[PDB]
């Protein structure tokens, strides 16, 4: 029964097919559009920071991978609309698990997850 | 090693560069996957990617032939002695890649059972975020480690580099003291 | 090493086939002897070699020395009486000459070597081949006993894992603080 | 008469300062003078202990690139007649690993000056 | 006529024979490096990968890079090993591997620097059996590497290597018999000359198949791979070995692969004779082209090795020994008798009886081997009875 | 000595290469004494106390010892075929019949071993 | 006797022991006379750490045990949370369909990993690569749907983290079309291979009685001919609405389990085709705003983040919407006090979840009866008496995932 040798056909045939490997790093493969890459703090079109420093992103993080501290948007120095902005914002990427709960939490879309990894 | 007894100059520089080029290639990982990150190493070896393209296909089953210990997983308390034993039973030169957040810092599992970072038991050369890190991130970290290896000194240069790195590290303030802009 | 050296000497003495066959067969045979050394004597057992029979060591050494000396004296000088070159016989092929002799002049001994082989096989089967009454239970057979291991301490408890001690010799700790007998295989000496 | 030489290993300069503060030039007037060798990198600590001439090594278990417990295990497996090792542990649950490191003593963070001094005295005595 | 040909062998001046020895050694070195790289790459292709692609141009330096890295890596001598034998086992493995290749015919007579010499280091009246002897000596390297390591896994690897030998060595020995019958000589050059009419692969197909299986076993290669058995014994025998000692174990493995491939080419694939598409070309079997043909056939065997590794799982060494003793040895022993009877009959003019006996014997052998593979290894089993624990109602 | 001095030269080259390779392994590359590094590999677990080594694994049974014994006799017997094979043409019919009888005797021994379970354990 | 027996750690660091499983084997020669399992080298305290995170954060924890069956862990967790909430009937039909589709694709992926690692442990080097090629197709689909290749937190109490992207349905159709063809390659390497059968057939035998006594489940149990599957008995997530056959075999050995997994992949492909047919547009989260996850993820040039429509609703128009977003995101729902046991058919057997709520916003106690943990009790039965090589095959057949074992 040649069936018992079917495997030899599989490997041999795959020899003559073009390898399916993605060419990272020179030609990196396409990540999904929805991929949970690096967090990113976004700005409004006028340049103001979106992050109002509500700490909801940090609140929802299961790994405590976000540390945020808010500060007043004093008229002399305003960074975001409203009366609070995120003065200190740190993500400990050695604690981040890419779960994406932070961006789901953010009420201003200040925090997004880019496809960069 | 006689390569260390070689005096400085063009000879030692050429030995260093040749050794770095040789060791960045054929950087055989140890067959030491843990937790879910191990599945991502296997995927990195899988056809879609190809760890083999970097000469790293041979996952040395024995620590003796392994050059790189990709911890690649969460190290439980009971496992730390085993991981250290494996690291010791590898032979110089040795490098450790803390793949994943768990291996690097304990990740999401900040509790009794996890060691809170591989570096608690073995020197870590590269930290790799992700939970798990997608195979491209693993390859990126591996290439960063390749760059680190290429510049690795030898002999008298090794001693001088150790002394200089000591002098530099003695001065860096701890992360807890980087209070920039904190209220 | 001795067998291979003797094979090389045979080759030097215009016996190529004999030397090569020596290497092959004695490589195999010495490997089997090594296996039996592991099986019956030990992997790294260091024998004492102390004379257990009183005065036997000195007597054996004396007897061996005397026998060797007498044999060498009896041999004396022999090649002085003429040493014909074997090239005449090896002409036309050493293996061909050996074949001509074996299957014409010594075909009887050649056939009797088959009887030697049969006797060796029969002896091995009679003395060493354990029969049905001592056949080890198959995993299938061992997996059904009442409920094989299973109900019986399922997998037996693992050896204890302590800081500074995780070898298989270490015994696990029962809730009362005592060492669990089942945790460590009985063959091991209780320690560690 | 010899100044006891103590190796203090920690990536954090403040942990080294605290260790060098709880201990002083003399742990007690009955003890010899103490000299401190600060090391911030595990390779440097290993090289220093290879040179020997140390009476005690204080290794920070929380060291970033190479934790103190790993260094303790390494030195006890690599240096013959190595000095007693005292390990600083970042949490109570690290105690188990502190035992695995075979460090002669373990002192939890934050470093209690008196506890550290007492442990050092016990190790030197 | 008489092989080795006295007018061609033994006349090399010291410098020429030294040069040929050095050239053969360098050829084996380059072939080992090429095998290391080309395997990796072909396995990648069979798995739709690229294999080494970045270390040097097109990854050509990957194998040499790995070798130099093993050179640059710490040379371990673990405590508890039998230091003398532990250090010697790599040498015992390597030296015979290279020595065996001495009698491999890479080509016919060629004129170099005014001397007509065979394109091979030497030839012996017992060359093939000499190759067998050298390979047999080589296995002691594996066995003693496993034993001297003073660890469980190397010891199991060494024992598996001994079982390997028990399984395959008699098979190779018997496989040589039909080739000797048809060539009338054990010298490799004489065998190649005898294969001038037609390659023995067609005439001695059963012997060729048995020898192929048995050499794949001999080289500790997949699907046998038993002494190493990464998935079962971590590193097998070469556990506790690092740096160039492990490198030399692998080098010995690959040199043995090359040796057995070249020996298969010699006995069964007409040695260095040009294949049919090129055989019609004038001078194809002359000059240095025979070197090209011999290399091509050796590398087809290497391709077979890599293909087997990519496709087949690894057997249990007891299963391999069952294959060797219940199939290979019986098949080769019966084939020797069949070949002898057939040749004797045709020599005495009973050609029709010879052909009928050959066909009937091969048919019976293929039927009985199929029975063994399917009837003795029955695809049926009995049921099971209940026990203390309550059991659900089966469908 | 001809036809062999090439083998001797190649063996000398191989032996020099192998011993130099072992020396290179030992003297090239870093060396760092480490008790954990030197002790046996046991998949990461601490090796069983060598002090108590002489209680287990002293002797390693082989389940194919019978096949191991038969291997010696069969290997030493089959070598009779090589001189027979090479001289086959020169010998003639009587030698063919002699070898057929010898191989039939070997077959009887082999069949006795096989059919009585001599080849079953391993 | 003792002199003829070695005791060897198959050990955590071993290719076939998934790095963190310690098989301590007493071997006479090379026959496994006795077997023990050191477990917990991969313990993580996930069960305790759950207790300090709200619901919908414990999803990210549970998905990281039995990491080869992430969606099964998440589905078990969410089924339990909903059962305590008493909203199991309120889950949108689309959410249930997507849960079934994802669990079946996940079964295919997990079986692919099992076959790959088993073949590699048994020397089938190309088996791993082909299995991981198919798995990479499946993981492309998972990444597109959830944005993560692994440890997805996509299934949430009350539905899903987000709806499928527009292209997800077409990708899943492409899977249903190509995946059996690709699986044909892996099956050819192994199914009828003589060496594979010789290596697995008759190895690791475990009768139905043994499976019951040790509480074995999944492919091991169904290799005994018992067609027990939690998808048919005690249906969940609407599995009752799908026409699929419970794969079972009567060999009781490693090859039977391998064939069961191979056939389960085809059955899962059929179930995914059925899901695609049944899939209809609609909500993927419960309508109850008091419990529904308030986030609405959407893509833009900036990246993935809360959709601008939701941002406008909560920051500009709805005070109640803002309060609900804030509370459900921060401390999360509070589950009525109760104690529930919910089981699913993970690829390795009955993945059970005992979950206890004390009325608070955090799970009082979450315990996973991971099938691997119980299955590993069969190693002593399936390895003792066979060779170490047979032990490798038996353990691979058990297909343990130490993440689910230790947790
Ligand atoms: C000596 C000298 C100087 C001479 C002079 C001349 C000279 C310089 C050179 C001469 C020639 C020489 C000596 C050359 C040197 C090179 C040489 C000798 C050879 C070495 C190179 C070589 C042998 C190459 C080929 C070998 C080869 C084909 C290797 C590929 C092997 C493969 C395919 C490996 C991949 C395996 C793989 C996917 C590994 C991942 C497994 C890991 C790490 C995870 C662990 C893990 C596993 C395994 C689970 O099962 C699992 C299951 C479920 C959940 C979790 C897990 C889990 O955690
Ligand atoms: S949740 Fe959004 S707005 Fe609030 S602090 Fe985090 S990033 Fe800034
Ligand atoms: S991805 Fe998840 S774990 Fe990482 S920072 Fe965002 S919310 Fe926290
Ligand atoms: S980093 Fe994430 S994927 Fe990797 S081992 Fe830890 S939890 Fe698992």
């Amino acid at each position: 029964f040649l069936d018992a040798l079917a495997g030899f056909a599989v490997t041999l045939g795959s020899m003559f097919k073009k390898p399916i490997t993605e060419g990272y790093p020179e030609k990196p493969g396409p990540v999904a559009p929805r991929y949970h890459g690096r967090h990113q703090l976004n700005r409004y079109p006028d340049g103001l920071e979106k992050c109002i420093g509500c700490e909801l992103c940090a609140w929802a993080c299961p790994a405590d991978a976000i540390y945020v501290e808010g500060a007043d948007n004093t008229a002399d120095e305003r960074y975001s609309p409203g009366e609070r902005y995120g003065r200190v914002y740190q993500i400990n990427y050695l604690r981040c698990i890419g779960c994406g709960l932070c961006i789901e939490a953010c009420p201003t879309r200040a925090l997004t997850m880019t496809t960069e990894y | 090693g006689l390569e260390e007894r070689l005096p400085g100059g063009i000879l030692l520089s050429t030995v260093e560069t040749v050794a770095g080029y040789v060791r960045k290639g054929s950087l055989w990982p140890a067959t030491f996957g843990l937790a879910c990150c191990a599945i991502e190493m296997m995927s990195t070896a899988g056809p879609r990617f190809d760890i083999a393209r970097f000469g790293m296909e041979r996952f040395s089953a024995t620590p003796r032939q392994a050059d790189l210990m990709i911890v690649a997983g969460r190290v439980s308390q009971k496992m730390a002695p085993v991981l250290r034993q494996i690291y010791d039973q590898m032979v110089e030169p040795k490098w450790v890649l803390a793949m994943g957040v768990c291996a690097s810092s304990g990740g999401m599992f900040n509790n009794y059972a996890v060691v809170q970072g591989v570096d608690h038991v073995v020197p870590v050369d590269i930290y790799l975020p992700g939970c798990p890190p997608r195979p491209e991130m693993l390859l990126h970290a591996i290439l960063k480690l390749h760059d680190k290896i290429q510049q690795m000194p030898l002999g008298v240069n090794r001693e001088e580099a150790i002394r200089e790195a000591e002098q530099a590290a003695l001065a860096v303030p701890p992360t807890i003291e980087l209070k920039g802009l904190l209220r | 090493c001795t067998m291979i050296s003797l094979a090389v000497l045979y080759i030097a003495q215009d016996a190529p086939f004999l030397g090569v066959v020596q290497i092959v067969v004695y490589t195999g045979a010495v490997m089997m002897l090594f296996l039996f050394v592991l099986m019956l004597i030990g992997v790294d057992l260091t024998e004492s070699l102390v004379e257990t029979i009183k005065g036997h060591r000195i007597a054996a050494l004396i007897a061996g020395a005397g026998f060797g000396i007498l044999v060498i004296a009896g041999i004396g000088n022999v090649s002085v009486a003429g040493f014909s070159g074997l090239a005449a016989a090896n002409s036309g092929g050493n293996v061909e000459g050996l074949a001509a002799l074996i299957f014409t002049r010594y075909l009887w001994a050649f056939e009797l070597t088959s009887a030697l082989l049969i006797t060796a096989a029969l002896g091995a089967m009679v003395l060493a081949h354990r029969e049905r009454f001592e056949r080890r239970k198959t995993q299938r057979e061992l997996a059904i006993e009442r409920f094989q291991t299973g109900g019986h301490p399922t997998p037996l408890p693992n050896p204890g894992v302590y800081a500074r001690h995780n070898s298989v010799d270490v015994p696990a700790r029962l809730p009362d603080g005592s060492e669990s007998p089942l945790s460590v295989s009985t063959i091991l000496p209780h320690r560690t | 008469s010899a100044p006891l030489r103590i190796l203090v290993y920690s990536d954090n300069p403040r942990t080294r300062e605290q260790v060098r503060l709880a201990l002083g030039k003399r742990i007690h007037p009955e003890l010899p003078e103490i000299e401190y060798v600060d090391v911030a990198t595990a390779p440097m600590a290993i090289s220093q202990m290879d040179a020997g001439g140390f009476d005690l090594a204080i290794l920070d278990g929380e060291a970033t690139p190479a934790g103190g417990m790993g260094v303790a295990k390494q030195v006890k497996d690599e240096i013959d007649d190595c000095p007693p090792i005292l390990v600083l542990t970042g949490r109570a649950d690290d105690a188990w690993l502190a035992k695995w490191s075979r460090a002669e003593a373990a002192v939890p963070h934050p470093i209690d000056p008196i506890r550290l001094s007492d442990a050092v005295v016990s190790l030197l005595r | 006529m008489t092989h080795p040909d006295p007018t061609l062998f033994g006349h090399d001046p010291w410098w020429l024979m030294l040069a040929k020895a050095v050239a053969i050694f360098v050829f084996l070195l380059l072939t080992v490096l090429s095998a290391i790289l080309i395997e990796r790459k072909l396995l990648g292709r069979m798995q739709m990968r690229f294999g080494p692609n970045r270390v040097g141009p097109a990854g050509l330096l990957q194998s040499l890079a790995d070798g130099i890295k093993l050179a640059l890596k710490e040379g371990l001598v673990p405590a508890g090993v039998d230091k003398p034998i532990y250090l010697l086992a790599p040498v015992i493995s390597v030296i015979p591997a290279f020595v065996a290749f001495s009698v491999i015919p890479l080509g016919g007579a060629v004129s170099v620097f005014g001397h007509r010499t065979p394109l091979q280091l030497t030839d012996l009246p017992v060359a093939v059996l000499f190759i067998l002897a050298a390979t047999s000596i080589g296995v002691y390297g594996i066995v003693l590497a496993g034993w001297a390591s003073g660890s469980t896994y190397p010891l199991l690897g060494g024992l598996r290597s001994s079982a390997q030998v028990v399984s395959y060595e008699i098979a190779m020995g018997l496989s040589f018999v039909a080739v000797f019958l048809y060539a009338g000589t054990m010298s490799t050059s004489g065998i190649v000359a005898a294969q001038d009419r037609t390659w023995f692969v067609f005439l001695l197909l059963p012997s060729f198949l048995v020898y192929v299986v048995s050499m794949v076993g001999e080289t500790n290669r997949a699907p046998f791979d038993l002494p190493e058995a990464e998935g079962e014994l971590v590193g097998g025998f070469h556990t506790e070995y690092s740096s160039l000692k492990f490198a030399m174990f692998m080098l010995a493995e690959y040199v043995n692969m090359t040796t057995v491939s070249a020996l298969a080419t010699t006995m069964f694939l007409g040695g260095w004779h040009a294949p049919f598409p090129f055989n019609l070309i004038d001078g194809a079997n002359s000059g240095w082209w025979p070197l090209l043909w011999f290399t091509a056939k050796v590398w087809t065997f290497m391709f077979l090795y890599f293909w087997l590794r990519a496709t087949l799982p690894r057997l249990r060494y007891d299963q391999f020994m069952a294959l060797g003793w219940k199939v290979l040895i019986p098949v080769s022993l019966l084939w020797i008798m069949v070949v002898a009877i057939t040749r004797s009959l045709r020599q005495h003019g009973e050609g029709t009886w010879a052909a009928w006996l050959l066909t009937a014997a091969v048919v019976v052998v293929v039927a009985l081997i199929w029975g063994l593979a399917t009837s003795l290894r029955r695809r049926t089993v009995q049921p099971p009875p209940p026990q203390s624990t309550g059991a659900y109602p089966v469908p | 000595m001809a036809l062999y001095t090439p083998i001797l030269i190649l063996g000398a080259i191989a032996a020099v290469f192998a011993v130099v390779s072992v020396g290179i392994a030992l003297v090239i590359g870093p060396r760092r004494f480490n008790r954990s590094k030197l002790e046996a590999y046991e998949c990461g677990i601490d090796p069983l106390p060598p002090v108590a080594a002489g209680l287990t694994g002293q002797r390693i049974p082989i389940r194919y010892y019978l096949i191991a014994m038969l291997f010696i006799v069969f290997d030493i017997e089959i070598v009779f075929l090589y001189p027979w094979a090479v001289a086959f043409d020169s010998l003639g019919l009587f030698a063919v019949i002699e070898m057929l009888l010898f191989m039939l005797t070997v077959f009887v021994a082999y069949a006795y071993v096989w059919r009585r379970g001599g080849l079953n354990w391993d | 006797q003792a002199g003829e027996r070695i005791v060897v750690n198959m050990g955590p660091q071993h290719p076939s022991t998934h790095g963190v499983l310690r098989l301590i084997l007493e071997i006479e020669g090379e026959i496994i006379t006795e077997a023990r399992c050191g477990i917990g080298y991969l313990h993580t305290g996930i069960e305790k750490n759950l207790e300090y995170r709200n619901w919908t954060q414990g999803v990210t924890f549970v998905t990281r045990m039995d990491y080869l069956s992430p969606f099964f862990n998440e589905t078990a967790y969410c089924l339990g949370v909903e059962k305590l909430l008493g909203i199991t009937d309120d889950i949108p039909e689309r959410a249930s369909v997507i849960r079934v589709m994802l669990m079946e694709l996940n079964r295919i992926s997990s079986h692919l990993v099992a076959l790959a690692t088993g073949g590699m442990e048994l020397g089938a080097m190309s088996a791993m690569f082909y299995g991981f090629r198919e798995r990479e197709e499946i993981l492309r689909v998972f990444e597109s749907i959830t944005g993560l290749r692994m440890n997805h937190a996509y299934i949430r109490p009350g539905g899903l983290a987000a709806d499928l992207p527009d292209d997800a349905i077409t990708q899943v159709r492409r899977l249903v079309e190509i995946l059996p063809k690709r699986l044909k390659d892996l099956e050819d390497l192994l199914n009828e291979n003589y060496i594979w059968k010789a290596r697995t057939v008759g190895v690791g035998y475990l009768d139905l009685t043994g499976c019951m006594a040790l509480g074995i489940t999944g492919p091991i149990l169904r290799s005994t001919g018992l067609p027990h599957d939690l998808r048919k008995a005690q249906p969940y997530c609407g599995y009752e609405n799908y026409e699929f056959d419970v794969i079972t075999d009567d060999r009781c050995d490693s090859y039977g389990r391998y064939i069961i997994r191979v056939k389960e992949m085809h059955e899962s492909v059929k179930i995914v085709e059925q899901c695609l047919a049944r899939l209809k547009p609609g909500p993927v989260m419960i309508s109850d705003k008091k419990l529904a996850w308030p986030a609405d993820l959407k893509l833009g040039p900036d990246g993935l983040g809360n959709s601008p429509e939701h941002i406008a609703k909560i920051m500009g128009r709805s005070m109640e919407g803002l309060i609900h977003h804030f509370k459900l995101v921060t401390e999360g729902i509070r589950v009525p006090p109760g104690q529930v046991y919910v089981a699913v058919e993970s690829p390795r057997g009955e993945l059970g979840v005992h979950m206890v709520s004390d009325g608070g916003t955090r799970p009082y106690r979450v315990h996973y009866r991971d099938p691997s943990f119980t299955n590993l009790q069969a190693v002593a039965a399936t390895c003792e008496g066979g060779m170490v090589a047979d032990a490798i095959a038996a353990v691979a057949s058990i297909d343990p995932v130490m993440g689910g074992v230790d947790r």
